[PDB]
């Protein structure tokens, strides 16, 4: 059962960086892309980005200037750092794996989700 | 990046009902697309995968149908289960797109 | 029934005090039985067949994978799981597959994998039950009276029999009644025999080579495949990946096994292309009609002439244009002069009850030279024959 | 390279004063190729392929018929004839059928029957021709020198040859040179790839032209033999039952099973072959044999672990150090310092701050402790192996 | 190369009776749907009716009260016979074979037709 | 009996232009639809049988395709042999009725 549980600074003031950590247990890393997607009280999804082990990332254009995805494939687990904070980048921020077999040729976007953390 | 569009933006209706959400990519994206149900406080959850694949176990009363740029969610017979928020998305090149999300209710 | 147009076909010659006669109907052949002053009677097994057969079992020979799922822990810490492993109609696959530093994998050695995928049988075999008693064949029967082709189809009396039903009678109007008392030969040993039908195609086929198949099977409730791993094949795992695929499609394979077998045709029920009827027929209750009519004297006409029929015999179709109820005098003698009939009648008695009426002769005439002669006078018509 | 990660791997340790080292490479296998005094070399297949082979030949395994048409005189009468009997695409046959006045027609005897059918492939087997001089392969190049896995992709040189020998040269570490043949296992000359959808196979000729299924050209689309998946059952009356046979993948996969195997970019690459390599380690130097000794704080950003390589390997981080050289030696008693392990990781280094190096040893069987660095600041790790 | 040849009486009085007769060359009748369709001056096509070799025949219901088409399976052809005429019946008309194969399954409809005879 | 229409009455156009008939039954008729093409003084041919299968040797210009109700001929590339009345017919159940016809001529 492979589970993500994001962590770190619940409380953040503005001006300053996001330090957020996803934490992978039931599976490794080296597979699939692992992503980031955030939801601001009382409105809809916003796709942050991804990262993957091979390197290859790809971020909101949006957000793109801002965000840096990186990967620690020892412990199993994945960072999002967001800076230059607004009043806008108050949301929940969800951890995810978009599931990719480039074997059988499989994709299910984002399958697993996290609990989602609420930063303000 | 791809935008995503919604129809309706509400839906009412009963228990035992038939419903249909409509969803619309700003351009063709094939069958990539993904339904997703989210309840208040929790995390997305994925139902449909490739516009009409049916993820393991979602009842067999969800199903998806279109590609390229419309798509449909039918539920054939409404549970109280089903009453939550019903976002899109499409993943057939980044960035990623989300639906704005239709809101299905009791009446 | 008709005898005529089928080229298979036998004869029985009943004897003058016989009250029953014995017959053996085979399939795409029939049987024509005549007797002394009695109307001669065709009978041909039409079809031997199962309604309603119970379905055993079902054996897939083609089926498509979807959502191929992978799970791929690392070495020490961690058995790998997925979901599908505890659904009914997925093929899995647990293995162990060579990671470390590369892999996302803080040791060197063997770390858990499992792949799951969705099993659906694309086209299946059915297998049904024979059952003895379950099965029903059917008769024609029709008497050999003048009557044209066309008309055919409204004489023939088309019978039903069970796998035990009785003796069955047939009455022809103005002719009286035969009875059939039938029995039918399988040809196939239900204790040890399925029909095996693939999509339009059907066969008999041995129980026991049916299960002994490698392939994937199931049974007459439950939808749940068993021994799926016949048509799914996991590759070796490299890293985090199996490769999961569908093997190839086994319809052929399986037909040129079937080309042996004895075969079966499901129609708007289950037709088997064998076996065969045995009859003991009863031909006391037959009679002839008409043996007291007048001669006909009038101009008669072959609407039809003579004809080889390649059973030996000859047919022709006389029209009696004024002539009131009649009967028809045909004879095949070895000259003009000599009214000696050398030649059988099978169409016994012939008969124009109305006017302008058509009727169908056919008379076996003898080896050689010889006059088919029908009617007298200077009405009479004669038509020249051989037959080496 | 690196052959750490390729669980199969063979160590090749040439001479002091050798010029030239042989090395054979198989697929999913990789060598490390050592000399004394020189760096670590690792080699490897990638792939032996080959680019946009001709096609010649097709051989249907799965048809459906369609238009079933069919004409038919009575016996005396005259040939039966239908205008589909002209069609390329056609499958018919010609033949009598028993007739008399129970069908319609006024004479018994033969009656000429002629049934013809759509003949479309619905899925056929690709057979394209092998020419040795379209086959290319490719061979992973990759010193041993103090980096990280995750940057083992930037490292490594990829190698690509035809049907001469390719320099490699490593930044601040000289040059090897790889002189190469590949050998595979394939009669050019009596040998198709053989494709289905997405499988495919090296086949023998033989075998391809004398299968007993319809078959076809790289040009015109006309099937040949069509007969060999088409039946006719004996006519009956004014009819024939044309069937299609059964789907021939299955029964065609199974006479394939033995066969090399062949697979294609998501380029038909082979499952097989190897390849036989001079390897010139001469032009090879060592970096920084004259660096100072690292004598700051070291610390293992990863512990030594086993690699089933009978070696083991580490990741020593250098913070508070200069352009310096790590000190590694397997000694069988912390007092005595005397080296009985091998480094494969020959002279290490840490060129910038903070900077993780990778360390593999090949330690003596027995008890013996792994010691990185002197002093007060050095690293000690006990280490058993069977 | 089936062929079908429609003759009878060009000009038939009211009251009276049509007699059209279709000829049949190259192909038996054992088989298939022979039928009967007509058209009228610049107007459209109208199906008569068909008959069978198994005797099995089938009218328009607008024209059944009237229409007999009869099968001469021997000289291979067969015929038309309408009733009551009036000046509706005045038309084109033509004989065609409806090819059925309930062996393989397989119907194209009126596929061979004759050349149509006008009657008045 | 089934009662057939045909869209439109008449259709001028030019050699080379793509042409489209379409043709409506009042109740369903599966697949069975046959397309006749008929010229002044001539009996009709048949040139599509099963809503979209080409009788040989009918140019391949000439498709079919519908079924349930609605159906459609299309001639990709016009011809001046292809100027003629066109009439479809249902053959799923007796008795078989014909179209009103829709004429091609030139413009």
């Amino acid at each position: 059962e492979v589970q993500l549980v994001e962590s770190g600074p619940r409380l953040v003031k503005p001006s300053e960086t996001l330090s957020l950590t996803c934490t992978v247990s039931g599976g490794s890393t080296y597979n699939h892309h692992w992503s980031w997607i955030r939801q601001p009280p009382g409105r809809g999804l916003e796709w942050i980005g991804y990262i993957s082990y091979s390197g290859k990332s790809n971020y909101n254009p949006s957000l793109k200037s801002r965000v840096t995805i990186s990967l620690e494939p020892s412990t199993t687990q994945f960072s999002l750092k967001l800076n230059s904070l607004t009043a806008a980048d108050t949301a929940v921020y969800y951890c995810a794996r978009e599931y990719r077999d480039d074997t059988n040729y499989y994709y299910y976007s984002l399958d697993v989700w996290g609990p989602g953390t609420m930063v303000t | 990046q791809i935008v995503m569009t919604q129809s309706p933006s509400t839906l009412s209706a009963s228990v035992g009902d038939r419903v249909t959400i409509t969803c619309r990519a700003s351009q063709s994206i094939g069958s990539w697309l993904a339904w997703y149900q989210q309840k208040p406080g929790k995390a997305p959850k994925l139902l449909i995968y490739k516009a009409s694949s049916l993820e393991s176990g979602v009842p067999s009363r969800f199903s998806g149908s279109g590609s390229g740029t419309e798509f449909t969610l039918t539920i054939s017979s409404l549970q109280p289960e089903d009453f939550a928020t019903y976002y899109c998305q499409q993943y057939n090149n980044y960035s990623y797109t989300f639906g704005p999300g239709t809101k299905l209710e009791i009446k | 029934a008709h005898c005529i147009g089928i080229t298979d076909r036998d004869f029985i010659e009943g004897v003058h005090g016989g009250t029953w006669v014995s017959a053996t109907l085979e399939q795409d052949k029939c049987v024509t039985v005549m007797a002394p002053d009695k109307p001669s009677l065709d009978i041909s097994l039409e079809t031997v067949a199962i309604d309603r057969p119970a379905e055993v079992r079902k054996v897939c020979y083609n089926a498509v994978l979807t959502h191929v799922k992978i799970n791929d822990k690392c070495p020490s810490t961690g058995e790998a799981h997925l979901a599908e492993e505890n659904e009914g109609d997925n093929a899995c696959k647990r293995t162990y597959s060579d990671r470390g530093w590369g892999n996302g994998c803080g040791l060197f050695g063997k770390g858990s994998i499992v792949a799951c995928a969705k099993f659906t049988c694309a086209k299946s075999m059915s297998l049904f039950e024979v059952d003895q008693t379950k099965i029903q064949y059917v008769i024609r029967a029709q008497l050999h009276v003048g009557a044209k082709q066309e008309n055919w189809n409204t004489d023939i009396k088309t019978l039903k029999f069970d796998a035990l039903s009785g003796s069955q009678e047939v009455e022809f109007i103005g002719y009286g009644k035969a009875t059939l008392e039938c029995q039918v030969q399988t040809a196939v040993d239900f204790g040890n025999s399925y029909i095996a039908e693939m999509e339009t195609e059907s066969w008999i086929v041995d129980r026991q080579w049916a299960q002994d198949l490698t392939l994937p099977w199931q049974s007459g409730s439950g939808g749940v495949w068993r021994e799926m791993h016949h048509l799914v094949e996991f590759e070796p795992p490299h890293a985090a990946t199996i490769r999961v695929l569908a093997l190839g499609n086994q319809e052929g394979s399986l037909k040129t096994a079937l080309t042996g077998a004895m075969r079966v045709t499901k129609d708007t029920l289950y037709k088997l292309h064998g076996g065969h009827v045995s009859c003991r027929v009863k031909l006391s209750a037959l009679t002839l009609k008409g043996t007291s009519y007048k001669i006909c004297t009038d101009k008669m006409f072959f609407v039809k002439n003579p004809t080889d029929t390649g059973h030996g015999t000859v047919v022709m179709q006389v029209k009696v244009s004024k002539g009131a109820p009649c009967r028809i005098p045909v004879i095949v003698a070895d000259d003009l002069t000599a009214a000696i009939n050398k030649g059988i009648l099978v169409t016994v008695n012939p008969i124009a009850s109305t006017n302008d009426d058509e009727v169908l002769i056919e008379v076996n005439p003898p080896f050689g030279d010889s006059y088919i002669i029908v009617g007298r006078g200077d009405s009479r018509l004669t038509y020249q024959w051989h037959k080496e």
